């Protein structure tokens, strides 16, 4: 952006993209995962269905939270971020920081753990790998930054 | 140096003015209810969402107990 | 094809 | 009946009124005299934290609330648009405001709205009188009866207890009303100046320790229109991350560049200064035409102080400039109340510009700025509010002058030291008692601002409503103003509160915080190392004398 | 892989400690302020009147230049208090009672506490008197517009502003961060063409959601002093689906059979003619503060998200109680307003139909304004100082664009000193004090020239005002020749 827009952005810490570095901001992503396992198990189905449901819902929720909405949910200066998602605002646009690394690693380990159960079905295995790769890591790369289709 | 302020006594004082173990059981029930109520965002939901979430948690506990 | 996928995932995670 | 009723005063005797507005002292052992620090830098702050499950539960609650709010917004805006006309277009006219940038206000701030903006009446002194409200349809609209009940005051800025109606200051204000007027002519540069403005400027300049000063009719306006006079797009401003909003608006209006540093980190400040001197202006790398450092004497959300000696050192070394904002510091802190320069024994000459307000500790309105003589003359030539905005009235000036003279010791010589020692004792007593009972309390040792952390979004309305039930008035601050994971209540101690009142408050607070599960203090906030969970009576009996020793306070 | 590279250059080795230290010691900053031009400009400071132990009223006692001069029984023609209703005994009694029953300070921002019942009563009285739904109060009038206007606009919105608006409105436009266009000062044709072009372009673009659009003008202009055409403005904004913002500081209490403003002057309904109104409690009402009039949605949003409202202390109680009493006293009988009108008409007629003063000075104010303005007939200014308006505007705009620390200009100050010499002559020889339009031209962003200023209020006997007019005419004639 131009000089005035950058000054407005830099004049105040972004309250909508700063909590991710605070205390407990890492263990929460692991804790929300253990609850999905105990809930989909409470549904009472076969292990593979529970695991695939867990993985799918986590990935979809993470995407709809960090990638779909643009801007700040309140007034910043004149908005100053009217066309940036929450993921792009992490660490004032600095890529491959420890936080970004952790949020990249999480889905891969999720798939590694879940694979052992639904591995014997081709359709579930293909769907899970497709959704993981295409709705996880891909928007989080450094090449898709500020890329609108 | 009396002022125009009305003081309110601590609940301890109220009980002392108003004087076995069944009341202790009831108050520990109240205590547990207070913990459960304050550590979840019930004060910020009108009535419908709160009622729905209560049913939700109750169902979770019922199903967990039935399974185990 | 399973262990191949897992090994590729380990490589990319590193 | 849906309108706020205009209440009526009371004809009760004058002694009762004087006791209502300023509680008379009981014992001479309840005062404390604070000593300077002789330039010793402040040890790094020891912030305390709760256990992990508390943070996890807070995250869970906030995750639930966002989901429910967005779902409700979508359903309402897709289905029931008949009753949502204020959020939709009409006859080719966009609505006043969109429904996304107002999400947090409606969806989370509306359900607890009764905890904010409570109507009052009468003097905001020791006991404040509140108007009762009945909330309809959660918090949509209120209805008002005629009842009014007093509450103990812990919310308003009354540090020295000058908010009265029977002192000498009110007599001076009445005399000023008789003599001059309540009306001003125009801007200070056209017809607005009187001799009272000159007297006030001279008195403020003498009090602070500088050469000249100007007085404006609003502190916010002062900060907003200051920086516009001596900054351009080629200068740079380095400001702390916790500054006030008026400073931010004043910087934004000029066009200068802005960079911020962590709160209380000085190595980061030095590194940033060196890197920004090396780099130069963005896109061109030319030298920075100017560099200015902005800080605050006491941050009124943490209770912490600014490391003034280190700032002056860096200022001297790297040829920068210093701007200090003493709104919560002036009048209320120091051995004699001169601010942070007095506290740190720093000569008030190495600080280029000082400004503050008369609202917080002097019971008046307005603001001031103090600097060297050539700077003052240049600014008086170049400032905008001097030429375009109104002057201040006479009663406000009379109140400010009387308060300044009283604190300085020129009239009624006994009162100023009594007030300063009373507030200094009260702050230490409350901080030590709260830390011994088992809470988490910020601030250093004498700040009259005493934050108390809550950490859970549903413990704010509960705390506020129970304390209102017991007749105590408190203030709660949410996420937009304080870090998401840290919501808190903020006490504002005054010099008009007696130790009996503090005991009354301590008992009720202990009982409420035990019922709400708030005593989550660690052992990292005690002089020994072992966590404390003392009993109420033992702490009440053993704190008053122990609070005078600079040994139990970690900060 | 080898054949698909980018042909870069090896990265330069970075600097180190001693290099940085010597570079930092090599850097030199300029001073905070520029002390070069201070001494040849301090006549402004040295020539400011200072009343002594007296209310600012019709006859005062002023001293200048650190008590090195003195004058007595000076006739005042530079005060902004037009109605002088704030000096009567009932308002004094109300102020005394309020100060005795309350404090003098509010001690707190409007968000938490320190919003008494008197504030609500004043808000209700203002909303009922001026005819709108609700209103809010502000700490000072200079900070009202620069906070309300940015709250309702952002990047992507369109503002159409008049050609010569005052400084608060310029700050609001600069700080709102939207697109701004300027029409040509009551030239309805330029406004219509601009609106037409904007709406056509809008249609062609096919935006998903339409943006917010405002028209910014003033009731009676601060610098110029001329009334603005309301019926055409409301007609055009109705036709083109725009909102109307009117900053009427100098008209409320001056215009109308009962002094309710511009709408009453043009016989309309304020609720359907104007959307946002910014007023001032410090010119015609004899108090301090400002306010904003509108409907319920706007007022609620302002309380939620206007910076100067939610981050500043509430204004004291005696001010609001006095304003309420003044509003009732105006609601009773006009009298005051009626007189104000007659005096202003006489003043403008006396300075407008003059054959003598028709080669050097020109009157800019309209007959309904209570402040009379004068300028120097650009032919005479060019002959005596050798510059025109456009050259001054371009010079200072170029100075601002490149941001030179010293923005000095000689012919401009020569003209200022000439006007101040006229003022000095009039005061010293006739004991009649007029003023000069006080501006800081290095802050302005719109074309402006120095001028004079004559103000009349509702407490002047016509004969004394006529004598003062004659004395000012003699002084300007003597100095101009």
């Amino acid at each position: 952006e131009t000089f005035e827009d950058e000054n407005d952005q830099q004049m105040l810490p972004n309250m909508a993209a700063t909590w991710v570095d605070q205390r407990g901001a890492w263990l929460i992503h692991i804790v929300v995962i253990v609850l999905l396992r105990l809930f989909y198990s409470l549904f009472g189905s076969t292990p593979k269905w529970t695991w695939t449901l867990t993985n799918m819902t986590y990935i979809i929720g993470f995407y709809i939270m960090f990638h779909l909405v643009k801007g700040t949910p309140f007034d910043f200066n004149g908005g100053a971020y009217d066309n940036l998602t929450m993921w792009e605002q992490i660490n004032d646009e600095t890529l491959y920081t420890p936080t970004r690394k952790f949020l990249l690693i999480v889905p891969i380990v999720l798939f590694l753990i879940s694979n052992q159960y639904y591995r014997n079905d081709m359709t579930l295995f293909l769907s899970n790998l497709a959704v993981t790769v295409l709705i996880g890591v891909v928007p989080k790369l450094g090449i898709t930054h500020r890329l609108r289709i | 140096h009396k002022s125009s302020m009305v003081y309110i006594p601590t609940t301890k004082e109220a009980k002392r003015r108003n004087g076995g173990i069944l009341n202790t059981i009831e108050e520990v029930v109240e205590k547990l209810y207070w913990t459960y109520y304050i550590h979840l965002p019930f004060y910020l939901m009108a009535s419908f969402d709160s009622f729905f979430l209560h049913v939700f948690f109750l169902t979770i506990f019922s199903l967990s107990f039935f399974g185990i | 094809g399973h262990f191949f996928v897992e090994g590729l995932l380990g490589v990319v995670i590193i | 009946y849906t309108r706020v009723p205009l209440c009526e005063p009371e004809e009760l005797p004058d002694d009762i009124q004087k006791e209502n507005e300023y509680g008379t002292l009981d014992s001479p052992g309840h005062l404390y005299q604070v000593k300077s620090r002789h330039g010793k830098p402040l040890p790094e702050p020891v912030v305390d934290t709760p256990p992990y499950y508390i943070s996890l539960l807070t995250y869970l609650n906030y995750l639930i609330l966002i989901i429910l709010g967005h779902v409700h917004d979508f359903l309402g805006m897709t289905f029931q648009k008949n009753k949502h006309l204020d959020l939709l277009e009409h006859d080719g006219l966009a609505p006043w405001f969109s429904n996304f940038e107002s999400f947090y206000v409606r969806r989370i701030k509306m359900r607890i709205d009764d905890c904010f903006s409570r109507p009052t009446t009468g003097v905001p002194g020791r006991f404040i009188r509140c108007i009762d409200r009945i909330s309809h349809n959660i918090n949509e609209y209120f209805t008002y009866s005629g009842a009014v009940y007093p509450c103990m005051n812990l919310s308003s800025y009354n540090y020295l207890g000058f908010a009265q109606s029977k002192g000498q200051c009110t007599d001076a204000a009445l005399e000023s009303v008789d003599k001059y007027s309540i009306q001003s002519g125009g801007p200070r540069a056209q017809i607005g100046t009187t001799d009272l403005h000159i007297k006030a400027e001279k008195l403020v300049a003498r009090f602070i320790g500088k050469e000249d000063a100007l007085v404006f009719s609003m502190g916010y306006g002062t900060n907003a229109n200051l920086f516009n006079a001596f900054l351009d797009k080629k200068c740079l401003v380095i400001s702390d991350e916790l500054n006030h909003t008026s400073i931010r608006t004043g910087v934004r209006l000029s066009g200068a560049a802005v960079r911020t540093f962590k709160h209380g980190d000085m190595v980061g400040l030095e590194k940033l200064i060196r890197e920004q001197i090396v780099l130069g202006q963005p896109k061109t790398n030319r030298p920075w035409k100017k560099i200015l450092i902005c800080a605050e004497g006491l941050f009124s959300m943490e209770g912490t102080l600014c490391n003034l000696p280190k700032l002056v050192e860096l200022k001297k070394k790297y040829k920068c400039y210093l701007f200090i904002d003493e709104a919560h510091s002036i009048g209320a802190m120091g051995p004699t109340g001169r601010g942070v320069c007095e506290i740190f024994g720093v000569d008030p000459k190495d600080v280029d510009i000082l400004m503050g307000t008369f609202t917080k500790s002097f019971g008046a309105a307005g603001g001031y700025i103090a600097a060297d003589q050539w700077i003052i003359d240049r600014l008086r030539l170049d400032l905008t509010t001097v030429s375009y905005s109104e002057s201040m009235p006479a009663p406000v000036l009379a109140q400010t002058i009387s308060s300044l003279q009283t604190i300085s010791g020129e009239i009624c010589p006994g009162q100023g030291t009594e007030r300063l020692q009373r507030i200094a004792f009260n702050s230490r007593y409350l901080r030590l008692a709260l830390q011994r009972l088992g809470f988490i309390v910020y601030g250093v040792a004498d700040s009259p601002v005493i934050p108390l952390l809550l950490y859970c979004p549903s413990k704010m309305p509960a705390f506020s409503r129970m304390m209102l039930q017991r007749r105590i008035a408190v203030v709660v601050v949410a996420y937009p103003a304080t870090p998401l994971i840290e919501s808190r209540v903020r006490f504002c101690m005054s010099a008009s509160l007696t130790k009996e009142d503090i005991d009354y408050l301590l008992r009720h607070v202990s009982e409420v915080g035990d019922k709400l599960n708030l005593k989550s203090n660690s052992g990292k906030s005690s002089y020994d190392g072992k966590r404390q969970r003392w009993d109420i009576e033992e702490v009440i009996r053993r704190t008053p004398e122990d609070c005078k020793d600079d040994k139990y306070f970690v900060n | 892989i080898l054949l698909t590279r980018k042909s870069y250059k090896p990265p330069k080795r970075p600097l180190t400690e001693q290099e940085i230290d010597e570079l930092c010691d090599e850097w030199v900053p300029e001073p905070l302020v520029d002390p070069s031009a201070t001494d040849e400009q301090s006549w402004r400071v040295a020539k400011t009147p200072v009343t002594m132990e007296m209310p600012i009223q019709n006859h005062i006692t002023i001293t200048r230049n650190n008590l090195q001069e003195k004058y007595t029984n000076v006739f005042n023609l530079a005060s902004n208090n037009f109605l002088q209703l704030s000096a009567t005994e009932p308002v004094k009694e109300v102020v005394k009672t309020t100060i005795k029953n309350y404090g003098v300070g509010a001690c707190g921002p409007a968000g938490f506490y320190g919003n008494q019942d008197v504030h609500y009563t004043l808000e209700y009285d203002l909303a009922q008197f001026f005819g709108t739904q609700g209103s809010v109060l502000y700490g000072q009038d200079f900070c009202a517009a620069p906070s309300v206007l940015p709250a309702f606009t952002k990047r992507g919105d369109v503002i159409v502003a008049d050609d010569q608006v005052s400084l608060p409105v310029q700050n609001a436009l600069q700080l709102s961060r939207s697109t701004v266009y300027y029409f040509n000062h009551n030239d309805m044709n330029s406004l219509e063409c601009l609106l037409n072009e904007l709406t056509e372009q809008e249609k062609l673009e096919k935006l998903p959601a339409i943006p917010r659009k405002f028209i910014v003008t003033e009731g009676i202009f601060h610098n110029s002093g001329d009334l603005a055409p309301l019926p055409e403005l409301t007609k055009l904004k109705n036709k083109y689906k725009f909102r109307l913002f009117v900053d009427e500081t100098f008209s409320i209490g001056v215009l109308g059979a009962t002094g309710r403003g511009l709408s009453e002057h043009f016989n309309m309904d304020r609720a359907t003619a104007i959307d946002i109104t910014v007023g001032s409690m410090a010119t015609a009402l004899g108090s301090t503060g400002g306010f904003v009039l509108g409907d319920s949605v706007m007022c609620l949003h302002q309380r939620i998200g206007s910076n100067a409202y939610c981050f500043s202390a509430c204004l004291p109680a005696y001010t609001v109680t006095s304003v309420s009493k003044v509003l009732k006293l105006m609601d009773s009988n006009n009298d005051a307003v009626q007189t104000l009108q007659k005096l202003s008409k006489s003043l403008h007629d006396s300075f407008a139909s003059d054959d003598s003063l028709r080669s050097y000075v020109i009157v800019t104010s309209s007959p309904v304004s209570a402040v009379l303005h004068l300028q120097l007939t650009p032919a005479y200014r060019s002959r005596k100082f050798g510059y025109t308006c456009e050259q001054l505007f371009e010079t200072m705009s170029a100075l601002q664009k490149k941001s030179q620390t010293n923005k000095f200009i000689e012919p401009y100050e020569e003209e200022e000193k000439f006007l101040q010499s006229i003022v000095d002559h009039a005061l010293i020889n006739y004991n009649v004090l007029i003023t000069r339009n006080t501006i800081v031209l290095k802050q302005e962003t719109l074309p402006i020239v120095p001028s004079l200023k004559i103000c009349c209020n509702a407490a002047m006997s016509p004969e004394e005002l006529k004598n003062a007019c004659e004395s000012v005419k003699q002084s300007i004639l003597a100095c101009c020749q």
